[PDB]
């Protein structure tokens, strides 16, 4: 139901290498020790809304979970997306998809309907951060083997982009399909990211080390007044 | 006068250019949207993105017949050496009294019900007059006349519904204190200057953060490699010497920032090779001398750098003959604080003449050459200390020294008003 | 704590014991030295920006003027501090000086430096570690790292200038007058050294304080046992983590925050399109960057005339404490003082001086009376019809 | 030269000011007289106006600079107030403070924008070698000397 | 008097630091209520600047 972020989210805002600074930005983060939802699909998948952005993070065993729908009306009125894989490339389709109420695999789902365009590429922790400003559509990972009995680590993680698409889609729910074998016409992690004030740590090679959020405590404050670590 | 003194930079240096960008394949669809007779109306606009594209901006401003031609972050002759990362283009038709509202910032009910660009706007706007194919009274052209609340900067909204002021509820059926928006336009060869049709279009783009991907028709040039240059990588700008890096970059890194957010590393964008950036003028020149009165010998100290580096650093290379005598000589002593060059090192030690730094002091002393040497601190001397012993004095002096002390300086006063704005009366 | 005095009208308290008490105070001498090439900091190698700063007059002249002063001043500061006498005294190789034992404040051979022990644990006290644009520009010492670092042309023109003097030559300094002090007293500072045995000179500093001079004869070994014991309790409190060195790393924190302000401010926009002055330059033709120029130019001279002005202001606080400094060397280490608290805490015996970066510690040898008792008094004696008075 | 300093100083300082009048800041030309006669008040206000502004930050680096000078200043004449009352008007015991060697005596004389102290002392010379002693013993009795 | 001139001169430079909000500089009025009723923030920014 609810468990603990600690510092877990943290991605790269740019494509500027700095070294040994200690630099101050201010973008859209997963605030540290916030309340995330942690779901498993025994008896499931509901629909869960799309504020200002989703950190995504799931335990993986053997290849379940494969992609995301992005809703918004989901009669096929208004454009949504679809982001799914099948282990040869993964398939982006930008269609008014044929939405029945729940997806699967035929271990295949793949409609044309009025497609804008179409892009063509508890062992492993496997994070996602996707944010969707009206102009483009981000999606930053992470790849790191967790070896702890169910919960997120407490190191620190840097998330570098993957890619970027040129969408321009009101989102206001997102969905997930997970593998099942049975194939019916029925008729992981989430959080979600806040505008927050954070302090980087770069050292040389260009690596962020550690941060600092501004908003948690008074102490917080402290440290990203003094533009330091130590008081 | 006699003393060290830290000179300005008059070295003379010229500089050549180089371009440099990637290889974008096709050129740009603008036979589209400039000659398509099948235009919109304001309430409802197109939005065309534009990428991979190799667009000669200069035959259209030049090569065509345009009414205004208003370039808002960019200027247009500066937009054939730059890349825009991402374009957009918004095509309409409306009336020409109304294309001074095609402008941030404006008011108007075509700016204030149709089209917002916003405030910080970076792109250009173009216009030219139609008096044949959207005029005949032609009759295919909207613009809303009523709407709750004003718009938001670069949105469209189409929705028919009836607008309604008073205490009536007219909901899908019309009445009192309830109108319909989309009145249309009345375009006809009747008229003169002001209620005529008018093209426009809009384009936007940004330059701050991106790989590059729409670019101008400019061919790149070599890499000439430790000279000060005019580079130009994507469109990022500068000057200076261009001295071949080793740095770890990420995949995804582009160019490299110091604290001041200042460019200091770059890639290149066809051979992907990280070359690092530096400045040239080396201002940190001092030239010891004695007076003018006695001789017109100097010596020149170079701040902190190495006696090696000398000629590579100043760019001796392009210097008057009368320079390059000190970059390189007989007379060279590297200090530690910096190459002293034109003053040559003895082995003596005497009081502090013209201090240089760190310990090194310069004095002109026998020809006449100017020497430098190590300053001493006074002379070496014992006493003669036994458990039993002491000495006495037998005579004494009187002494008169001297000592001066200042107490006052001058009383000044200025009047404000006559040294401002000196006997006049606009001011 | 309260405290209540037994006074009556013929009740005196006299001393029976004392304790040698030895103390520490640092002083800050001189500051670090700056220079600033102003067009690279305002319009850095761009030949457009030059021709337009040229319409401001001479602030970069005016600029460069002060920023000299300042840095000259502090050579001058040094100077007036440790350069006292111009003899140079060496110490005896024998030290038999009645029992005192100097070795922790005289210079060590076996080392480089010219340093003793206790010079040695000052100079690790005051760090730079977390001093930023300082720290970092003495990191051009990469000493092969790479073949052409010129480090001047790295930090928009804001550069550091090396002292006068060096470490060595300050020690040497301060060797000379220790060993002026050690082998002949007070005579050194008015014209030459006359050597006196050492227990000699503590009796004639003990009849300066208004204590007969058998009392140091009859009470030498004691004497000496305890100034050996509090200069190893001050060697014993400047080797622990108890840093002590506040007021010296007060200014070289100072100096770092004002000089990374100053880096700081070249990423203002001031009301222009953009901080950076190579994209106002290829976006924009002549008549229109003219604009955007000069907003930048203006606000960069701002924050150039700001940093001046508060260092002119510091480096006169630096000039008065350094004054203060030049009188304690002259009225502690080079003569005995009778003003109350300006050489320690208690009747003054003697001084030594030692070096600290950018500054002086004077140990001030002090007599403390202990261990007092209760006596009637009066005031005078009646025995023929006479009074009588005591002499002292 | 201490006296001679100052006197440069302030000259320097008010020719620096005069100079600064002929820069025009970004405006036509630096001559008020010339933008008042080829320009009408709504455009001749906005090259005033840079005029202005230039000159109010002249003024105002000269008397911020004449502060700090004239605080140096006033901390001088404090020391020779000290020295007119402690050496001229008695003996000082201070080392070093009137002069090099043992105080005997100061006479002042007027200089233009300061004073001078002329200080008397005494410089012992010609020394000698002798054996010495801490005490004398005689009948059992260690004898100290008075002075 | 010579405590009283502290006083004196510190609360004079409050008062001045407190007129100097009555001036314009060359602005159109002193009152940032009144220059963005006046002005579209196109060239209502620069009286605020
Ligand atoms: C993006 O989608 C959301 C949700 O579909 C839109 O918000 C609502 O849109 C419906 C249209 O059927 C309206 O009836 C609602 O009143 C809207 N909700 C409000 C106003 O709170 C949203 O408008 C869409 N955004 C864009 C730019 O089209
Ligand atoms: C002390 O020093 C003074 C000089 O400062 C000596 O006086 C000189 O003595 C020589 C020897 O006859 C004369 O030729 C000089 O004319 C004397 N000078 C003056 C100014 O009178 C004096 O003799 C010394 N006293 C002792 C005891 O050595
Ligand atoms: C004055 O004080 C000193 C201490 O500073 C006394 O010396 C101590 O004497 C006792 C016994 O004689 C020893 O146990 C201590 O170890 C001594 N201390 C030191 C530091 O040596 C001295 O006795 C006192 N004098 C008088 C007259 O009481
Ligand atoms: C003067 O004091 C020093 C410091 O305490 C003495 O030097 C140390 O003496 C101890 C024991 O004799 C040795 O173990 C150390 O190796 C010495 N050196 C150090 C700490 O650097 C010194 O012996 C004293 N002098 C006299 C004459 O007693
Ligand atoms: C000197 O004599 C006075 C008078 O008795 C002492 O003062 C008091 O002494 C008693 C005990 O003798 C204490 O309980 C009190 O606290 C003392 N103070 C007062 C204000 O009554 C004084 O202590 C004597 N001096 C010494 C060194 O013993
Ligand atoms: C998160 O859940 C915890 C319970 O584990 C609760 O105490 C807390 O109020 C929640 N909300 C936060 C941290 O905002
Ligand atoms: C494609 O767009 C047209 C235009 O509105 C629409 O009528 C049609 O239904 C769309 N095709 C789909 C959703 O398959
Ligand atoms: C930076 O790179 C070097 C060279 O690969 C590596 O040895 C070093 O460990 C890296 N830094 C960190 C913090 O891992
Ligand atoms: C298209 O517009 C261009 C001017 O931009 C003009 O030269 C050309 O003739 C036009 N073509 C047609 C078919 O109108
Ligand atoms: C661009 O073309 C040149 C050929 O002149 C080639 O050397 C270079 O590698 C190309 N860059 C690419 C394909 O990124
Ligand atoms: C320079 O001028 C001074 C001033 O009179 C004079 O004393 C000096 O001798 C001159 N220098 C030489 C080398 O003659
Ligand atoms: C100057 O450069 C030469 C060549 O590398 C080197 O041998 C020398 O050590 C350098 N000077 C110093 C002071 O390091
Ligand atoms: C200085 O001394 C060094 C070594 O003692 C010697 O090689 C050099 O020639 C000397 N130079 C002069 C000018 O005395
Ligand atoms: C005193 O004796 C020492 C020891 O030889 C000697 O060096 C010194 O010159 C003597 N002083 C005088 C004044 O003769």
């Amino acid at each position: 139901a609810y468990t603990n972020s600690f510092t877990r989210g943290v991605y790269y805002p740019d494509k500027v290498f700095r070294s040994s600074v200690l630099h101050s930005t201010q973008d859209l983060f997963l605030p540290f020790f916030s309340n995330v939802t942690w779901f498993h699909a025994i008896h499931d998948n509901p629909v869960l809304p799309f504020n200002d952005g989703v950190y995504f993070a799931s335990t993986e065993k053997s290849n379940i979970i494969r992609g995301w729908i992005f809703g918004t009306t989901l009669d096929s009125k208004t454009q949504s997306l679809l982001i799914v894989n099948n282990a040869t490339n993964v398939v982006i389709k930008v269609c008014e998809f044929q939405f029945c109420n729940d997806p699967f695999l035929g271990v295949v789902y793949s409609s044309a309907n009025n497609c804008t365009f179409e892009y063509v590429s508890f062992k492993n922790l496997r994070e996602f951060v996707f944010k969707n400003i009206d102009g483009y559509f981000k999606i930053y990972s992470k790849h790191t083997p967790i070896n702890l009995v169910r919960d997120l680590p407490q190191g620190f993680s840097a998330l570098e982009p993957l890619v970027d698409l040129p969408i321009g889609i009101n989102i206001t729910r997102f969905q997930t399909l997970l593998a099942l074998h049975r194939s019916y016409l029925t008729p992981y992690y989430v959080g979600y990211l806040q505008p927050r004030t954070f302090l980087l740590k770069y050292n040389e090679n260009g690596t962020i080390t550690d941060a600092v959020d501004c908003a948690l405590d008074p102490l917080s404050e402290t440290k990203c007044t003094l533009k330091s670590f130590t008081v | 006068e006699k003393g060290i003194y830290q000179t300005s930079n008059f070295r003379v240096q010229p500089t050549e250019s180089i371009v440099r960008f990637p290889n974008i394949t096709n050129l740009c669809p603008f036979g589209e949207v400039f000659n398509a007779t099948r235009f919109a109306s304001v309430y409802a606009w197109n939005r065309k993105r534009i990428s991979n594209c190799v667009a000669d901006y200069s035959v259209l401003y030049n090569s065509a017949s345009f009414s205004t031609f208003k370039c808002y972050g960019v200027s247009p002759t500066k937009l054939n050496d730059l890349c825009f990362t991402n374009v957009y283009a918004d095509s309409f038709v409306i009336r020409g009294d109304e294309v001074r509202q095609i402008a941030p910032g404006q008011t108007g009910k075509i700016a204030d019900y149709n089209y917002k660009l916003p405030d910080d706007f970076t792109g250009c706007v173009i216009a030219w007059n139609s008096n044949n194919l959207d005029s005949k009274g032609n009759y295919n052209y909207l613009y809303r006349l009523f709407r709750k609340s004003n718009l938001k900067p670069f949105e469209r909204d189409i929705s028919t519904e009836i607008y309604q002021a008073g205490s009536t509820p007219c909901n899908g059926v019309e009445g009192f204190n309830c109108y319909f928006p989309l009145q249309s336009y009345g375009f006809q060869p009747t008229n003169g200057v002001g209620y005529q049709p008018y093209r426009v279009v809009v384009l936007s783009f940004e330059l701050l953060h991106a790989p590059a991907t729409v670019c101008g028709p400019k061919k790149s040039t070599n890499l000439v490699k430790n000279k000060c240059v005019n580079f130009n990588f994507n469109g990022l700008t500068g000057t200076g010497v261009l001295t071949e890096s080793n740095k770890k970059f990420l995949p995804f890194q582009q160019f490299g920032r110091d604290i001041a957010d200042t460019t200091d590393a770059v890639r290149d964008p066809q051979t992907l090779e990280i070359l690092d950036i530096t400045p040239c003028s080396f201002g940190g020149v001092s030239v010891i001398t004695p007076g003018t009165n006695t001789s017109n010998q100097v010596a020149v100290l170079y701040q902190d750098v190495n006696c090696t580096e000398v000629p590579v650093a100043i760019h001796a290379d392009q210097l008057t003959p009368t320079w390059r005598v000190y970059s390189t000589g007989s007379n060279v002593f590297q200090t530690r604080a910096g190459c002293l060059i034109g003053a040559e090192h003895v082995n003596n030690s005497y009081e502090c003449d013209i201090p240089i730094g760190a310990g090194i002091c310069a004095s002109y002393q026998t020809s006449q050459s100017i020497i430098a040497y190590t300053m001493s601190l006074g002379a070496e001397n014992s006493v003669a200390y036994s458990n039993n012993s002491i000495a006495i004095p037998t005579n004494f002096t009187i002494s008169v020294t001297t000592e001066i002390l200042p107490v006052s300086m001058t009383k000044t006063s200025v009047d404000c008003t006559m040294y401002i704005c000196g006997d006049s009366t606009e001011c | 704590a309260e405290n209540s005095v037994a006074y009556s009208n013929n009740s005196i308290a006299i001393p029976t014991n004392f304790t040698i008490s030895v103390t520490t105070e640092i002083l800050p001498v001189s500051m670090t030295k700056t220079s600033v090439d102003c067009t690279m900091y305002i319009c850095g190698d761009s030949t457009e920006c030059s021709n337009l700063l040229l319409q401001y007059g001479s602030f970069c002249t005016q600029l460069n003027r002060a920023l000299t002063g300042i840095a000259v001043e502090q050579d001058k500061n040094t100077q007036e501090v440790f350069a006292q006498v111009k003899q140079i005294y060496k110490t005896p190789p024998i030290k038999d000086f009645g029992g005192f034992n100097f070795s922790q404040i005289l210079p060590d051979p076996s080392k480089p430096s010219k340093r003793s022990f206790i010079e040695d644990l000052l100079f690790n006290k005051v760090t730079l570690a977390d001093a930023g644009f300082i720290k970092q520009y003495g990191d051009c010492l990469g000493d092969i790292a790479a073949r052409d670092l010129i480090c001047a042309q790295k930090f928009n023109g804001l550069t550091v200038l090396p002292p006068l003097l060096t470490d060595e030559m300050i020690a040497q300094y301060t060797s000379a007058l220790l060993a002026g002090t050690i082998t002949s007293g007070w005579t050194f500072g008015a014209g030459a050294a006359l050597q006196i045995p050492f227990a000699m000179q503590m009796a004639y500093r003990f009849n300066g304080i208004g204590v007969t001079q058998n009392v140091l004869y009859e009470n030498q070994k004691l004497i000496a046992n305890q100034f050996n014991s509090a200069i190893g309790k001050i060697q014993d409190s400047l080797s622990s983590t108890a840093s002590a060195l506040g007021k010296l790393q007060d200014v070289v924190n100072q100096n770092a925050q004002a000089l990374n302000t100053l880096v700081k401010q070249l990423s203002s926009n001031f009301g222009a399109i953009s901080s950076v002055l190579n994209d106002i330059l290829s976006r924009l033709d002549p008549p229109e960057a003219e604009v955007q120029i000069d907003r930048l130019i203006t606000g960069r001279l701002q924050s150039l005339q700001t940093y001046v002005t508060q260092q002119l202001i510091r480096a006169a606080e630096i000039r008065a404490s350094a004054n203060l400094a030049a009188t304690k060397m002259s009225e502690c280490v080079l003569g005995q003082s009778k003003r109350v608290d300006f050489c320690g805490k208690g009747y003054h015996l003697m001084s030594f001086p030692q070096s600290a970066p950018h500054g002086v510690v004077f140990l001030h040898v002090t007599y403390v009376p202990a261990q007092e008792k209760n006596f009637t008094t009066a005031p005078a004696i009646c025995h023929d019809g006479k009074a009588h008075f005591p002499r002292e």
